[PDB]
């Protein structure tokens, strides 16, 4: 019926961690390990509910711990580059003049670390641009969302620009009305 | 970046049945994607997954506070948070937009839009009678925003077509009507 | 109102 997940990583050399709790694939927060604060996914969750995000610094430590122990234990194995399926998709049918939102889905991707750029007729745009942190899936991969609103015009092109170490070049998935 | 990567996951998972009538822990890890060593609340210890999780399960499984204290997890953890985020989870009900257009290849697409919980029936109709085999669909979309969308494609040569929602959320079903 | 609770990863042996 329904499935709770604390999801976790570390990954070397990146030092790069990451702290989520998932209900049914939706991120309810993650925390921010730098300001050590709770980010819920929606304002609404941090009305209802409190998290010690200070103590999201202990479990990734042992996270690393660990993740020194398994490299030597492995024989220094190191992960294999797992390219992401990448979408372009509208939150809901565009309609000239009014405002929408492009949704780039970026999916089945390991390790996770990964450059997204939305392009406007080819240049970089940033305004009201905001994206998820790596999502877990099922099978131990990771997806992600990056999110741009726009006013839906005949005369702009759109383009989500991916980077990983998977792909050969930068993936580029297209969008026009 | 020359550099090669490593990888430590570990998720621990709540499983509800019933919502918490029935309550499994699972405590997972990770070495790149491949599980090493879990903790299952129907076994009550750690099992090896593979060769490279032995030690630790042979470690962890000594540790009899250890064990007493994971075993106690499906009432402080998982009936913890269940009862947490209820409200605004288990009850989120989020209602769908519907909309009909033409599309090119002919389509006729029906747009539900913005909805939760992720479970939706959407149902072709041509002048009365029901369409299956003539459907094609996006599937289920979560958008990654607590929002679902989904496309449901009707190939056909366009008479009255009516495009049939059922959801949670709606007392009854919800039915648009396009007309050629 | 009510907080989330965090169980943390048990540290492996070497
Ligand atoms: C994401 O972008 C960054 C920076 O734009 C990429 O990094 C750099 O280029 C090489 C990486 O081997 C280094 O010489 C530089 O130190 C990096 N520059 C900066 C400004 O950080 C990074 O590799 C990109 N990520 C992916 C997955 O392609
Ligand atoms: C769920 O919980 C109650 C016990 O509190 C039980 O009587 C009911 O039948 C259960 N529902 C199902 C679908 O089993």
């Amino acid at each position: 019926e329904h499935v709770i997940i604390q999801a976790e990583f570390y990954l070397n050399p990146d030092q790069s961690g990451e702290f989520m709790f998932d209900f049914d694939g939706d991120e309810i927060f993650h925390v921010d390990m730098a300001k050590k604060e709770t980010v819920w996914r929606l304002e609404e969750f941090g009305r209802f509910a409190s998290f010690e995000a200070q103590g999201a610094l202990a479990n990734i430590a042992v996270d690393k711990a660990n993740l020194e122990i398994m490299t030597k234990r492995s024989n220094y194995t190191p992960i294999t580059n797992v390219p992401p399926e990448v979408t372009v998709l509208t939150n809901s049918p565009v309609e000239l003049r009014e405002p929408n939102v492009l949704i780039c889905f970026i999916d089945k991707f390991t390790p996770p670390v990964v450059n997204v750029t939305w392009l406007r007729n080819g240049k970089p745009v940033t305004t009201g641009v905001s994206e998820t942190v790596f999502l877990p899936r099922e099978d131990h991969l990771f997806r992600k969302f990056h999110y741009l609103p726009f006013l839906p015009s005949t005369e702009d092109v759109y383009d989500c620009r991916v980077e990983h170490w998977g792909l050969d070049e930068p993936l580029l998935k297209h969008w026009e009305f | 970046d020359t550099r090669p990567r490593f990888l430590e996951q570990v998720k621990h998972e709540c499983h509800f049945f019933n919502g918490t009538e029935r309550v499994r822990f699972l405590d997972r890890y990770f070495y790149h994607q491949e599980e090493y060593v879990r903790f299952d609340s129907d076994v009550g210890e750690y099992r090896a997954v593979t060769e490279l999780g032995r030690p630790d399960a042979e470690y962890w499984n000594s540790q009899k506070d250890l064990l007493e204290q994971k075993r106690a997890a499906v009432d402080t953890y998982c009936r913890h948070n269940y009862g947490v985020g209820e409200s605004f989870t288990v009850q989120r009900r989020v209602y769908p937009e519907v909309t009909v257009y033409p599309a090119k290849t002919n389509l006729l697409v029906c747009s539900v839009n913005g909805f939760y919980p992720g479970s939706i029936e959407v149902r072709w109709f041509r002048n009365g009678q029901e369409e299956k085999t003539g459907v094609v669909s996006t599937g289920l979309i979560q958008n990654g925003d607590w929002t679902f969308q989904t496309l449901v494609m009707l190939e056909t040569v366009p008479e009255v077509y009516t495009c049939q929602v059922e959801h949670p959320s709606l007392t009854s079903p919800l039915t648009v009507e396009w007309r050629a | 109102r009510k907080p989330f609770q965090s169980v943390i990863a048990d540290t492996g042996i070497s």
